[PDB]
């Protein structure tokens, strides 16, 4: 009925080695710069932002971007297919490292944070290096990150003071990921997560002041009755903070700074470039789905 | 009363001269007052109503 | 086809026709998804009144209920609007008064009038009502006002 | 007489009929595949009538 | 030595221009030739010749 | 208040086969170029030699195999048509004001399609001149190599 | 058009104001400069055309 | 019948174009203003 | 121009340009004398009159 076919021409032919590496990833969700059909090689992949990576600048980019799927790799050119909202497609599981998708799951589209062999394909026929995102199921997609966010924090304490972190206790509970009854040993040698650990720890000290300062102001006859219950979950030491030791112009800038690290950290985990698989074959790797933005 | 522009479907006439030279830059820094662009989905004769 | 015709049950004057003329192509929220509609549903200031105190949360909290529609035509007896289906490609024109530059691949969200009510409120004294307009703003300022208002 | 005017606005605003290609008989499979290919080839040319035939399509989803 | 007109060009509001000048607040220039494009011979594309 | 004149440009373009640029190219228009993918015409080019009587080995005839390919160039011109302009193309009309409004739908579609067809004759002369400039090395290189 | 094909950005306008000055100093009073130039009558004719 | 302003350069007849008119109408920069 | 590089192609454009008149008023002056208008009427007197 409607046309969705983004023909990516190339100024030069592909190498015999470079052609066969793209023949494998023939079902693959790719971000893509604009929605029209005649584009160059510089518009596809995350190589516009990731070819020294940063996390949140890619994660916020994957919501605002136009995603598309490979369908054909000829020698002189490519051909893609644009992915609309609520549009049925047929994705192949090709992503290295392999994670074993399942039917009736909710696949989410994440930035890559593993090595430069699993993520990207280096092309030298044209001078560009296309970068594939990380398509992982949503429940595993956060357990793969909230454990490596743990690894990136404790590997900075043992750099400053090595007697506080046990290396043998660290890589026994972080490098193993258990989901769907299967264990995935991840690969870690992390300059990707140096934006979160400076946002999540800069939020770590504003919350014990921020929940006492917000309770001492909101005390009245018309208090909502559930907050009487969560008035006890706050610890003993948090309820001994003197709020007089900071000036009134300082207590404004420890909320407006605090509320921005509350929302912008909450927004990137409630991003919705996800897609609902309704059929999956474990040995053919071909999966049907429908895309659903936000 | 000032004379104002109107987009009514006039029977426009055809001139030997071309008008196209420097128009895109002349719209930016005003060579002439009281103009109106029309991009693709709105560059047509408007429907007649009275 | 989809459209909304809105009656002006009394009349309207020549000053407020020129006031509604400058506000063409602007998104307003209106009450019900009927083809026929009266003046009482189109105002965002049916809750944001002058003699009462406004409630900028509850005004904004009212805004995620309503259907949202774009004006096309201002007539002295009617206002013909076009609506917005919940999954629909459409066009929006940057009329809105604090000028913030957009671009392709941005992320908009509709906010209550939070910098100048007097700019958004134009009063229709021929019918005993005032129609109040929201402002569409990219979400980098959509959130940052709600961070500041709380 | 005015109902005959409405008989044209109905029959000009209907969606096009879905093609029925019989796969059981032989010479009725030839006459049905040909009217796909003789009718799609006039929904691609850049004239005005071929653009007139591309606007009648009604994409209802399943 | 050059050739040029001896007099000015005339424009008179006589005819059907005068009805719309009185009843409405406007008036054409050359209503008659303007009429022969719209209603007498429509959908004819403009051509310089 | 008057309306003293109403005017409009008419765009005429000299097409490709009428310019002087076709004196530097051969034009063989094909029916559907989508049929063949790649042209791979192969030429057997044979040089002549001078008969010498010198002490080296005698002159042998030479062939050179030259492999000429076909580069493909793809062009698209985009056209927007309004949704209220579409709707009154199908509608039934009998009054003389709905003939001069139906003339406004047929003078827009035929003008927004002679737009896109004009843009492809501009796309010939662009994509021949861009080919001639990607195979034109400058004077200071070529004067000495041409000698 | 060769100076403003790209549009009037900030770097084009300074490259035009540089040309307003150089054309004002050299080519002004052009019929007064035809006496002291040896070419002369051909300079005004390329100036005035 | 092709209209072109020819010139004789020593021994050869060579036509001279300038396609700047069709690039000044569409407001795209001419490819010979390198 | 339609060309198939990595550009995003332009849709069709259209410009509409409005022009207006400018009024101009000219004055003059005539001073006719008193007795000039006065003796423009009486006649059938002596041939000096």
């Amino acid at each position: 009925a409607l046309d969705k076919s983004i023909v990516v021409n190339l100024t030069s032919r592909l190498f015999a080695d470079e052609l066969a590496a793209l023949q494998s990833k023939i079902g693959s969700v790719l971000p893509l710069g604009d929605c029209h059909r005649l584009q160059n090689i510089q518009a596809l992949g995350l190589g516009c932002v990731c070819s020294s990576p940063d996390y949140i600048q890619i994660m916020q980019y994957l919501s605002k971007c136009t995603l598309a799927v490979l369908e054909e790799v000829r020698p002189d050119s490519l051909r893609l297919t644009r992915m609309d909202p609520s549009d049925n497609l047929q994705i192949k599981n090709v992503y290295a490292p392999f994670f074993q998708w399942d039917s009736n799951t909710q696949l989410a589209v994440l930035p890559p944070l593993f090595s430069r062999k699993d993520s990207t394909i280096v092309l030298e026929s044209n001078g560009f290096d296309i970068v594939f995102p990380m398509v992982v199921p949503q429940q595993l997609g956060h357990a793969i990150l909230q454990q490596l966010l743990v690894y990136h924090i404790y590997s900075k304490i043992s750099a400053g003071a090595p007697g506080d972190v046990n290396m043998a206790e660290l890589d026994l509970y972080t490098t193993n990921v258990s989901f769907m009854g299967r264990t995935y040993r991840l690969d870690v040698d992390l300059r990707v997560l140096d934006d979160l650990s400076m946002y999540l720890c800069i939020l770590s000290a504003l919350v014990p002041r921020g929940c006492l300062r917000l309770l001492t102001a909101l005390v009245r006859h018309d208090r909502h009755p559930l907050t009487e219950v969560f008035e006890g979950v706050v610890p003993d030491e948090v309820t001994r903070i003197d709020l007089d030791q900071l000036s009134v112009p300082d207590d404004i800038t420890r909320m407006r700074v605090m509320f921005s690290y509350l929302q912008s950290l909450s927004s990137i985990f409630n991003l919705g470039p996800r897609l609902h698989v309704y059929a999956y074959s474990a040995e053919t790797l071909a999966a049907s789905c429908w895309y659903s933005p936000r | 009363m000032e004379a104002t522009l109107e987009q009514r479907p006039f029977p426009y006439l055809a001139t030997e001269a071309n008008l196209l030279t420097q128009i895109k830059e002349s719209a930016a820094d005003g060579l002439f007052k009281s103009f109106q662009l029309l991009l693709g989905k709105d560059a047509r004769e408007g429907s007649v109503r009275f | 086809d989809k459209s909304i015709v809105v009656n002006l049950t009394s009349r309207l004057f020549a000053d407020e026709l020129a006031a509604l003329q400058s506000k063409i192509g602007s998104v307003l929220p209106l009450g019900d998804c009927h083809r026929l509609q009266n003046i009482q549903a189109l105002g965002l200031g049916c809750v944001c009144s002058r003699e009462t105190s406004p409630d900028y949360i509850q005004i904004m909290q009212y805004l995620s209920k309503c259907t949202l529609a774009v004006l096309e035509e201002v007539r002295p007896d009617s206002l013909r609007l076009t609506r917005m289906d919940p999954s629909d490609n459409l066009q929006i024109k940057n009329v809105y008064a604090p000028f913030f530059q957009w671009d392709s691949n941005t992320q908009l969200a509709v906010l209550p009038p939070l910098f100048s009510r007097k700019d958004s409120t134009i009063v229709l004294e021929s019918n005993g009502f005032d129609i109040v307009f929201p402002m569409v703003v990219p979400q980098q300022l959509g959130h940052a006002i709600l961070q500041q208002l709380l | 007489e005015n109902a005959a005017r409405l008989g044209r606005q109905v029959l000009g605003l209907l969606p096009p009929p879905t093609h029925r290609v019989s796969l059981t008989r032989g010479p009725e499979f030839a006459r049905g595949v040909r009217d796909l290919l003789s009718k799609y080839a006039a929904s691609t040319r850049p004239t005005v009538g071929s653009l007139h035939e591309a606007l009648r399509q009604a994409p209802f989803r399943q | 030595a050059m050739s040029g007109p001896a007099a000015y060009a005339s424009y008179v509001v006589r005819g059907a221009n005068l009805v719309t000048a009185v009843s409405y607040g406007r008036a054409m220039r050359n209503f008659e030739q303007f009429m022969a494009r719209i209603v007498d011979h429509p959908n004819a594309l403009p051509s310089v010749e | 208040e008057a309306l003293l004149g109403v005017y409009t440009n008419v765009v005429e373009f000299v097409k490709f086969l009428e310019t002087a640029l076709a004196a530097a190219c051969v034009n063989t228009e094909f029916k559907d170029l989508r049929r063949m993918i790649d042209g791979k015409i192969q030429f057997k080019i044979s040089m002549p030699t001078i008969a010498h009587g010198d002490g080296r080995r005698p002159n042998k005839q030479r062939q050179y195999i030259v492999m000429k390919a076909c580069n493909k160039h793809h062009i698209g011109a985009e056209i927007e048509l309004a949704a209220a302009d579409i709707e009154l193309l199908f509608a039934e009309k009998e009054t003389p004001l709905d003939f001069t409004e139906y003339a406004g739908a047929i003078k827009t579609i035929t003008s927004a399609l002679q737009f896109g067809m004009d843009a492809l004759e501009r796309g010939l002369v662009d994509t021949v001149l861009a080919v001639k400039l990607r195979h034109a090395p400058p004077v200071f290189i070529l004067k000495t190599l041409g000698d | 058009p060769v100076y403003s094909e790209r549009g009037l950005k900030k770097a084009v306008k300074s490259d035009m104001v540089s040309m307003f000055k150089a054309h004002l100093i050299e080519h002004s009073f052009f019929l007064d400069k035809a006496e002291l130039m040896t070419r002369g009558k051909q300079y005004v004719l390329t100036m005035l055309s | 019948r092709i209209a072109a302003s020819l010139v004789k350069i020593g021994d050869k007849f060579v036509a001279i174009e300038s396609l700047q008119r069709m690039y000044n109408e569409t407001q795209f920069p001419c490819p010979l203003n390198r």
